């Protein structure tokens, strides 16, 4: 049993339950310290990011618009996709929608 | 309702330590009486050694039967009874003048300070009815004249806290509508005879008493006001009386030289 | 003393376990204790044996007239829980239950991603965590 | 600091509160204040870039296009 | 040796019938009981008569065989029946007997005139008239004697009433 | 979160100190804690503890 | 001092919102709040006697060195005059456990159990507010903070001075008074551990 | 997939709501 | 659905039954006689407050549910049985849990049944019964005893204006161009091939610096601003006054039309409660009947209207359909009026409406069968299942023979295009 | 099983509701769930479905709606402010103006360490001001002496009550009588 | 199963038309048949 | 059956009295509970009245008829429970303890609403907790505390004088609106005269008795003058042993 | 009981048939190896065997990744240290 990003053997959260905050702050909420408290308002069902890549290789980028100067005339547009040195990213170092790739060698 | 009797009793053995105020006289207004009573310093007159209502040996209500406290009286208790029953019975009487629904005559000069104020008469409607109908305690509701912000603001409503009336903070009285939980009462039993929440039925007491009123009597009242504020002798007696108040400031400050 | 770390995981560690105050799954949860302490079950099967237990036909779709992400709220659970400890007989003095039970769980309120477990480690199996690193353990 | 203040003289100041003038403007304050703050603590970051914003701007009917119409341009929505 | 104990105990010891709720004691859903809210229901209530108090004001200290010779004339009534009657209402609470509610009413009347000259019209009043055939106090609406209860069970009124410490049993 | 906490530490000892300059005598502190306290040590005034000054 | 860095703010966790009428962005020469909070009573506190900060009440009653709730309630007493004596000292009380946390006692213990048994049953589904006070209340119990005091033993939390200690906390009974404190089956644990206990928990 | 599981979806029915007016008028998609 | 007098026979299937329990006389006074003789629907609601069934369900698919309840279920012994089935119906069939009245299906709430009551209860005939409800329909709308309630609105095809445009849109031809751009521009454009564009641009120095620009933008700026104001003119030009002919239909078994000369103003909610205004107006109602509008659309379809900006799109789309030898001075529309509220007057207009137009024969009989069927009233008189089926059995028996039921009634319920394919 | 009940729609909706405004997303759940009560957010989605099929678009449904939940807390805390009124004048209650007053006793207790005769001594002649304390009064700057406006007082309390006159009757309106 | 009052009520279904229930027009006034126990100590053995 | 019968209903024997018209009034009686049930269900708040320990179908013995404290129970205390409820939901008070919303709303004039309604709650609460309906004897601790403060050389002398000075207190306070309390200031007792919209706890004091003295509570059997006759009736009526066990709880 | 289920009295508790044709393997795993060490296949921490592993190759680069002492460290201070710098030259 392995998690999709990086292998966990759990899903990942803070928080679950409604009453969790409450029960583990019980003898100060009887007491009525928690009255203004907003360490118990702010955080109580505040759970973790989403790290994902929702491209792991994009076919977002680039948008739409940019095909149409990814042609041998462009020689900005070319430049905005490579390196200091005019050499290809690496696929898993910046990402490109085939199209975009095989446009921009050619 | 009517205290005229017990404070026929305790008016008496009142008038010799009012005497700073005036001294021993005929005829004696409610309002003066309230007024006079007010506020009471802990510091000048405190409770006389073996106080009858301190020890709880006697009744504050029942102060006015027994004559040994009438011979030697407590001030501040003597003070205290005589206030709420003035108070509570200006009250009465007020309502008594105010609650006449008989004439449906509306004076077109209310109109025009109201809506200058208001901007309708039913905006004041509105405003006694939300004032009488959400309250802290069963009390009176008051419409008074201050004629502190009097240009801007003529009137407002105030809520007082029981049967304690208006003039004790300067406030002129102009009108009033009963809250007391005697009216809301009879008036959950008269639903229930013929021929229901709480809330819904103050506010109808409200609005069921506001339709009531007598107009009229506010205009002589607001009237009577205006020309008081208007009068000479208000600024001559404001006048004397800082002037004292300034002599004392000096005199007090020259004692500790 | 193990008892204690069972009840927390079907306190903290299971959505939706019911209603817990029901005289139904109740006994479902006393009966499964019982057997955890006096070693007639294995920790893991009594624990898959509660969330298999039989509550209500077409529990789900009850359970979308109730929770939004199927999340039920924990008072029941750990006042049923401490409950079957104090009707079994299960410690000398009484308070112990309830407090352990409780302390158990207030201190893994801290902990990241504090109410999931991997699987393999969650219960006895033939490799294990050390006894620092248990997760309900009296020792982290 | 130790200077007597009887809440009964606070009174006219209190009625003023009761006016619903100044409740609407407590409503428009606290509606203004509703919106989710992304803020959390002070921020010394975003003081500074908010007062240099505020010294650069210190130195510093016709009909609504309804749907139809952008329906008909294609190159708008480009 | 223990769970077999518990097993007895538990299955001896259980409730059965219908509830205040209308359910039996193990229905599945609902419940009795709840966190001992019956028992607290119990402390602030407590078992007892007014008559019984008014009675225990009365006699005061003066010994209770003294007063029974004394309320029977030699030509009354027996007095080893009024003296029956009267231990088993004081404690293990009952209701009087018809004999010891006359003795009691032509004692007492003072007392219950007392304790019932100020009451509203709409208002429960204290009475004992026996006009009726039966005792139960259920039966009179509670208002024959003082009481609050229809029945309550003799061991724990006795209990209750002795945690009071006005008899002497030591 | 640091920051904080360091601001409220030499807050609250600046008003302990200057409880000083406003009561020389006034007491306000334990006659024992006269006796055991007010004398230099690690936790009030040490001279400096650490090689190399 | 200023820190190492200085970034904007941390992005909001999904589920992690500002709470409700809370100004975020409030400084000292903003505008006292109309009413009583612990937020405008701490803002107000830190304007009036500076940097002053207690933990709880007993820390200033402390720093006071003497003086009781009652002594400062006549103060109040004086200056309020419609005031009663006994609000005068809970003024004083509750202004206190503003500032700081709410104190702990007896009284106030009894008070709860009080209110908690005058509003008896509740209308919740599943009796919850019950069970929370419940459960609350059996926390300020003997019995639990003598089992507090086993479990924090259980992790080695003492030395050999709080053994010797408990070892002639024992020798105190006989037994007889074994006999009698081992019948509720806990406070002989709470005879010896007594001083254990009690010092674990303040 | 031409096999499904006990508490999984199987494939939806392509279209490529009007129809079903008869129904609960808040039924959704 | 318990009718069938309408179809010209008396009604069978034994419900005869359960409508003369002493308990439906007790609750309901009348309503046996309101669906006996009416045919009329009774729905979940109605079934539950009669207690005529304990149970009832909102979740999705049951059966499957029950389905798996009972595979998980284990032994035969009815103790076993009996927990089983009983907690299946606890925890779904009763509803303890997440139901309100308001929820519950109902034909009969409060006020209809205290209609009923006053229409059908404890009547000794049929003709008795509408000289009653002849003597209701009079009432006028002022009267104490003409009382009013709350109406199901009957739902409309389409649901909204903008569905009602796009359906009418489908049996029409759409222009290549918006209306807005289809006159020629004042300007004159010189049509290029497309290329001629990207070719177009040209490098001006403007302040101190080179920049590149189109040659023709501010042209195409000209154009495009030119276009805008032509829409403006359009959209203007819909609000303008519209002059059309008003047909009002009123939604009921009363046929009444309403028709009218009404000029629409659309720039300034006010206008559509001034078409209703007038509709009332002429229908003899007060002003302060809530009244729901609809298109009545050329396709057979009716959208609610809502909002002015939504009439004027109607008004717009709809050119109106006439005949012509009918000569109007304006183009016509065609309104549906729905009733929010029905009164007392109005449902017993319905009611008779219905009663006249089923056989009477049957009518009479099945009053008569109920009322063999009931017999006393008394809990004991009342007949059994199984003397009801052969009652039942006996009327419908000798009524089918009639020419009424099998050469008329039986084709009475027909679809309209198996009356199509027949004719 | 985790699934939620709700829908991308539901979802987004609710989102902005509560994205527009904090109140009405804490309303119900501030610190635990209170699951037995109504909550803002539904009731609010409830009647915004009820806006659509009255024909109101997006934009202004969610706004009215909004505003229907702003006005009903506008009536609230009118009826707060009414009775926070009466409250004041009651003389019991105590709005900040005068808790920095109460916090101003603490801190000069605690600023200035003092004995519990001090204390009491302060008590006495802050009771004396309390009541006999007066307006207007003088500092000598000799010659030349100079008076200003102090703090409050019960006997300014009496001369705000006469009109600043110095006399019981002033009010000529009509009012019982006795004798 | 007997403990938890739930089902019991189902023995007695019959009772939920009244004048039926006195009339016996029906023979099934029982869970599994004819009556309540017609074999209580039989029936049941039947599953495995 | 009972979940079933609505609120008021009594559930009792057929005498077969019932003529078929009121038969039907009383179904559609019946059908309007329902729905107002339903409404009350979604209307219910955090708070809610409590249960009482004793039937009050009659009236409470000696005290009140059935319409006296109906209008104290069903009519005032519901309304200061929607009122309550109205404002501790969408402030820092949701969901908190009746006492944390007395004890953090105390003395301050803009909460004065909750605190208000809070406290009216807690004193009608205390005040059906401290009614006995046949009334109880004082227990004899309780009577050996207060006979050593209040007795004057006399025999359960502290009962006559506390019920005095109960009465003096109540008779003393003019506005008819509060609370009379025997409470408990944990250096000695003290019957103590609350107002309207005032607690014991909010002066942390430790409540014994609750006497209601608002004038609503004795109007519609006493009169406006009958106020003495009431208090000495709520003695015959009151819990002595409840204050005992509280007195004795406060102490140790 | 007292101790896991998957470790008895002589050390790990064999289950496959490879433990019991080889059982070295229940009782060493290695040079960090103790007694309360075996089931437990982690040995302690900064003790050999103690290393976490992903995806079965081990962790031994935990520092570098908070930027405690790695090449690529984060630093903390740098516009300070060279202002002062500037000031020196
Ligand atoms: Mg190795
Ligand atoms: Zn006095």
């Amino acid at each position: 049993r392995e998690g999709w990003l990086f292998g966990q053997q759990v899903q990942l959260h803070y928080h679950r339950f409604p009453d969790e905050q409450l029960i583990t702050n019980l003898s100060r909420w009887r007491t009525g310290e928690t009255v203004g408290d907003i360490a118990m308002q702010q955080f109580r069902n505040a759970q973790p990011f989403d790290i994902e890549d929702k491209d792991p290789q994009g076919v977002q980028r680039p948008s739409p618009e940019v095909y149409m100067k990814l042609n041998y005339k462009n020689p900005a547009t070319i430049s905005r996709f490579l390196t200091r040195t005019g050499h290809m990213y690496p696929a898993d170092i910046l990402p490109l929608n085939p199209e975009a790739v095989v446009k921009l060698r050619v | 309702l009517r205290n005229a009797r017990e404070l026929h009793r305790l008016l008496p053995a009142l008038l010799p330590l009012l005497d700073p105020p005036v001294p021993t006289g005929a005829s004696v207004c409610a309002a003066h009486l309230i007024v006079a009573t007010g506020h009471v310093s802990k510091q000048r007159e405190p409770h006389m050694s073996n106080c009858p209502v301190l020890e709880r040996k006697i009744p504050l209500s029942e102060i006015a039967s027994d004559d040994n406290f009438l011979k030697h009286p407590c001030v501040p208790c003597l003070k205290h009874r005589i206030n709420f029953l003035a108070s509570e019975d200006f009250c009465y009487d007020f309502v008594e003048r105010c609650g006449c629904g008989t004439d449906g005559a509306l004076p077109p000069e209310w109109r025009c300070i109201v809506e200058r104020q208001f901007g309708s008469m039913a905006a004041l409607v509105e405003e006694l009815v939300i004032h009488a109908s959400n309250r802290r305690e069963a009390g009176w509701t008051w419409l008074v004249y201050d004629a502190q912000q009097a240009g801007e603001r003529p009137l407002l409503v105030v809520n007082m806290p029981a049967q304690r009336s208006p003039l004790l903070l300067g406030l002129w009285p102009l009108a009033v509508v009963n809250v007391t939980e005697a009216v809301l009462v009879e008036a959950v039993r008269a639903e229930s005879s013929g021929s229901k929440k709480l809330s819904e039925i103050r506010e109808k007491v409200a609005r069921d008493a506001v339709s009531r009123m007598n107009w009229g009597f506010i205009l002589q009242q607001l009237k009577k006001a205006e020309t008081y504020y208007a009068s000479s002798d208000r600024g001559e007696k404001i006048r004397v009386h800082r002037m004292k108040l300034e002599r004392e400031a000096v005199t007090k400050a020259m004692s500790g030289l | 003393d193990d008892m204690f770390i069972w009840l927390c995981h079907t306190a903290m560690s299971v959505l939706n376990p019911g209603d817990m105050r029901s005289r139904l799954i109740y006994n479902h949860l006393r009966i499964l204790a019982e057997s955890v302490a006096s070693g007639e079950m294995t920790q893991r099967t009594a624990f898959r044996f509660f969330e298999s237990a039989v509550r209500s036909p077409a529990y789900r779709e009850i359970a979308k007239r109730q929770l939004e992400g199927g999340a039920a709220t924990r008072l029941a659970g750990i006042s049923a829980a401490a409950d079957v400890m104090r009707r079994m007989g299960l410690t000398r003095r009484p308070m112990s239950s309830y407090f352990e039970l409780y302390q158990r769980i207030v201190e893994r309120s801290e902990a990241m991603t504090p109410w999931g477990f991997p699987p393999l480690f969650q219960f006895e199996e033939r490799l294990s965590l050390e006894p620092r690193l248990k997760f309900f353990s009296r020792a982290s | 600091f130790i200077s007597p203040q009887l809440p009964q003289m606070d009174w006219r100041n209190m009625s003023a509160r009761s006016s619903e003038e100044s409740i609407r403007e407590e409503m428009r304050q606290l509606a203004e204040n509703d919106v989710m703050q992304h803020q959390r603590v002070f921020n010394e970051r975003m003081w500074y870039e908010k007062e240099e914003e505020h010294r650069m701007k210190a130195r510093s009917p016709p009909r609504v296009l309804g749907g139809d119409y952008f329906k008909t341009r294609f190159g708008y929505s480009l | 040796m223990g769970e077999r104990m518990r097993a007895i105990i538990e299955d001896y010891s259980k409730g059965f019938g219908l509830g205040p709720h209308g359910h039996s004691p193990t229905h599945d859903t609902i419940h009795y009981n709840t966190l001992n809210a019956e028992g607290e229901r119990v402390r602030d209530l407590g078992y007892t008569d007014a008559l019984g108090r008014l009675f225990s004001e009365k006699l005061g200290d003066r010994d209770v065989h003294q007063w029974a010779v004394e309320s029977c004339a030699d030509g009354e009534a027996d007095v080893r029946q009024l003296l029956l009657s009267l231990h088993e209402w004081r404690e293990r609470g009952r209701p009087p007997s018809l004999l010891l509610a006359n003795v009691l009413s032509k004692y007492l009347e003072e007392e219950i005139a007392a304790f019932n000259k100020g009451i509203p019209e709409n208002a429960p009043k204290l009475q004992l008239e026996t006009s009726d055939g039966t005792l139960a106090h259920s039966g009179s609406g509670g208002s024959r004697s003082g009481t609050m209860w229809a029945d309550v069970d003799p061991t724990t009124f006795a209990l209750h009433q002795a945690s009071q410490s006005t008899r002497s049993t030591r | 979160t640091d920051r904080i906490r360091r601001y409220f530490r030499e807050l609250e000892a600046v008003h302990t100190s200057g409880s000083a300059s406003a009561r020389g005598s006034g007491g306000g502190t334990t006659a024992e804690h006269k006796q055991q306290d007010q004398f230099y040590s690690p936790e009030n005034q040490p001279i400096s503890l650490h090689r190399n000054n | 001092h200023g820190n190492l860095f200085y970034f904007r703010e941390y992005p909001m966790y999904p589920g992690e919102y500002v709470p409700a009428e809370h100004n975020t962005l409030s400084s000292l020469r903003d505008e006292l709040r109309l009413d009583l909070t612990a937020q405008s009573l701490k803002e107000a506190w830190m304007r009036v006697s500076g940097g002053v900060y207690f933990q709880s009440v007993d820390e200033y009653y402390a720093s006071v060195d003497g003086l009781d709730a009652e002594q400062i309630g006549e103060v109040l007493a004086a200056l309020f005059p419609e005031l009663n004596c006994y609000e005068a000292q809970a003024l004083v009380q509750r202004t206190l456990e503003c500032i700081s946390r709410p104190v702990s006692a007896a009284s106030r213990q009894l008070s709860r159990t009080i209110t908690a048994e005058a509003v008896g049953l509740d209308n919740a589904p599943g009796h919850y507010t019950n069970f929370l006070e419940w459960m609350g209340r059996l926390t300020e119990t003997r019995a639990f903070k003598t089992e507090h005091a086993l479990f924090e033993f259980s992790r080695r939390k003492f030395n050999r001075d709080d053994v010797r200690v408990m070892f002639e906390n024992y020798r105190l009974m006989s037994k007889a008074t074994l006999l009698a404190d081992s019948a509720d089956s806990y406070s002989h644990f709470y005879t010896v551990l007594k001083d254990f206990a009690r010092k674990v928990a303040g | 997939r031409v096999a499904f599981d006990f508490n999984d979806q199987l494939h939806p029915t392509r279209i490529g709501y009007a129809w079903f007016a008869s129904q609960d008028p808040t039924f959704g998609h | 659905i318990f009718d069938g007098p309408n179809v010209g026979i008396t009604p069978y299937g034994g419900m005869t039954r359960l409508l003369a329990r002493p308990e439906t006389s007790l609750k309901y006074p009348g309503l046996a006689e309101f669906v006996v003789l009416t045919g009329a629907s009774l729905f979940a609601g109605d079934a539950l407050r009669l207690g005529w069934t304990d149970l009832f369900t909102t979740i999705p698919d049951m059966t499957y549910h029950i389905k798996e309840w009972f595979d998980t279920t284990e032994h035969m012994h009815n103790d076993a049985v009996a927990w089983q089935l009983g907690h299946l119906l606890e925890t779904c069939f009763k509803m303890k849990e997440s139901h309100s009245s308001a929820m519950e299906r109902a034909a009969i709430t409060p006020t209809r049944a205290r209609w009923v009551e006053d229409a059908f209860a404890d009547q000794p005939s049929v003709n008795d019964i509408m000289r009653t409800l002849t003597e209701i329909e009079q009432l006028p709308f002022q009267s104490t005893h003409n009382t009013s309630d709350e109406s199901h609105i009957t739902p409309y095809t389409l649901g909204s204006v903008a569905a009602g445009v796009q359906r009418l849109g489908e049996h029409r031809l759409r222009y290549t161009l918006s209306p807005w751009d289809i006159t020629p521009p004042e300007d004159s454009v010189v049509l290029k091939h497309t290329s001629e564009m990207f070719r177009a641009y040209v490098l001006e120095r403007r302040g101190a610096t080179d920049v590149v620009t189109h040659r023709d933008a501010e042209r195409a700026a000209a154009w495009s601003q030119q276009r805008q104001r032509e829409y403006d003119a359009y959209c203007s030009l819909k609000e303008a006054p519209h002059p059309r002919h008003v047909y009002a239909r009123l939604e009921g078994c009363e046929g009444k039309i309403v028709s009218f000369e009404f000029v629409f103003e659309i720039s300034c909610t006010t206008t559509i409660s001034r078409l209703k205004s007038r509709i009332l107006d002429a229908l003899g109602m007060p002003r302060d009947r809530n009244i729901d509008l609809g298109w009545y659309l050329p396709t057979l379809d009716t959208c609610p209207i809502h909002s002015d900006e939504e009439l004027m799109q109607v008004l717009h789309t709809d050119p109106g359909i006439e005949d012509p030898k009918e000569k109007l001075r304006y183009p016509p529309i065609y309104f549906i009026v729905k009733r929010c509220t029905l009164y007392f007057s109005e449902w017993a207009y319905a009611v008779k409406h219905q009663l006249l137009l089923q056989s009477p024969f049957a009518l009479r009989a099945a009053f008569g069968l109920l009322q063999e069927v009931r017999g006393d009233g008394a809990a004991e008189n009342v007949m059994p299942l199984a003397e009801t089926l052969g009652t039942e059995f006996k009327y419908f028996t000798r009524l089918m023979r009639r020419p009424d039921f099998y050469r008329v009634g039986v084709h009475t319920d027909k679809s309209v295009e198996k009356w199509e394919e027949i004719k | 099983d985790d699934t939620s009940t709700l829908s991308p729609e539901r979802v987004a909706l609710r989102d902005e509701l509560a994205r527009k405004s904090r109140l009405v997303a804490s309303e119900g759940m501030r610190y635990y769930n209170i699951f037995w009560v109504r909550k803002p957010l539904d009731t609010m989605e409830k009647e915004y479905y009820e806006l659509k099929r009255r024909g109101v678009d997006h934009g202004e449904a969610i706004r009215k709606v909004l505003q229907g939940f702003y006005s009903g807390l506008a009536v609230k805390k009118r009826v707060a402010a009414i009775q926070a009124e009466e409250a004041k004048l009651t003389g019991r209650f105590i709005t900040m103006r005068e808790a920095t007053v109460v916090l101003g006793v603490l801190a000069k207790l605690h600023k200035e360490q003092l004995t519990p005769h001090q204390v009491s001594l302060l008590a006495k002649e802050q009771g004396e001001t309390t009541q006999s304390g007066a307006k207007l009064t003088a500092i000598v700057s000799r010659q030349v002496e100079v008076k200003e406006t102090a703090n409050d007082s019960v006997r300014q309390l009496r001369e705000k009550a006469e009109d600043q006159t110095g006399f019981p009757d002033w009010y000529t309106g009509e009012s019982p009588t006795y004798s | 199963f007997v403990d938890l009052e739930t089902g019991t009520s189902l023995y007695f279904r019959d009772t939920r038309d009244s004048a039926e229930a006195i009339a016996h027009a029906a023979d099934s006034k029982g869970i599994k048949g004819m009556d309540n126990a017609i074999d209580l100590y039989n029936e049941y053995r039947i599953v495995p | 059956y009972h979940a079933y019968v609505p609120k008021g209903a009594s559930v009792q024997m057929g005498e077969t009295f019932m003529p078929s018209n009121i038969a039907t009034a009383v179904f559609r009686e019946t059908e309007a509970a329902a729905a107002r049930a339903d409404k009350t269900k979604e209307e219910t708040g955090f708070f809610s009245q409590p249960r009482l320990n004793y039937p009050v179908s009659s009236g409470i013995p000696a005290l009140f008829s059935k319409d006296q404290f109906d209008m104290q129970y069903s009519l005032f205390h519901r309304d200061v429970v929607e009122t309550l409820n109205r404002h501790t939901l969408g402030t820092p008070l949701e969901g908190h303890n009746l006492e944390t919303v007395i004890r953090k709303t105390s003395f301050d004039a803009t909460q004065a609403v909750a605190h208000t309604a809070a406290s009216e709650h807690f004193n009608y609460c205390f005040f059906y907790k401290s009614l006995r309906p046949w009334g109880t004897a004082p227990p004899p601790r309780l009577r050996e505390a207060l006979q050593l403060q209040y007795g004057t050389n006399g025999s359960a002398d502290a009962m006559d004088e506390v019920r005095r000075i109960v009465w003096v207190t109540a008779a003393s306070h003019q506005e008819r609106c509060g609370w009379v309390y025997l409470v408990w200031s944990g250096v000695h007792f003290d019957v103590v005269e609350f107002p309207h919209g005032s607690c014991p706890i909010a002066s942390d004091l430790i409540p014994l008795l609750a006497l209601n003295v608002h004038e609503s509570a004795y109007i519609l059997d006493y009169g406006t003058s009958g106020l003495k006759q009431y208090v000495e009736n709520y003695f015959k009526a009151c819990n002595w042993p409840l204050a005992e066990r509280y007195y004795l709880m406060a102490i140790g | 009981r007292q101790h896991d289920s998957g470790v008895n009295q002589y050390g790990l508790k064999p289950t496959n048939a490879y433990d019991y044709i080889n059982p070295t393997n229940l009782i060493n795993f290695g040079r960090g190896t103790t007694f309360d060490n075996l089931g437990v296949r982690r040995a302690g921490r900064g003790e050999i065997d103690s290393s976490p592993s992903h995806s079965g190759s081990p962790v031994f680069t935990q520092a570098k990744l908070i930027g405690l002492s790695g090449e690529e460290q984060l630093t903390m201070c740098q516009s300070e240290t060279m202002a002062l710098r500037l000031c020196m030259a």
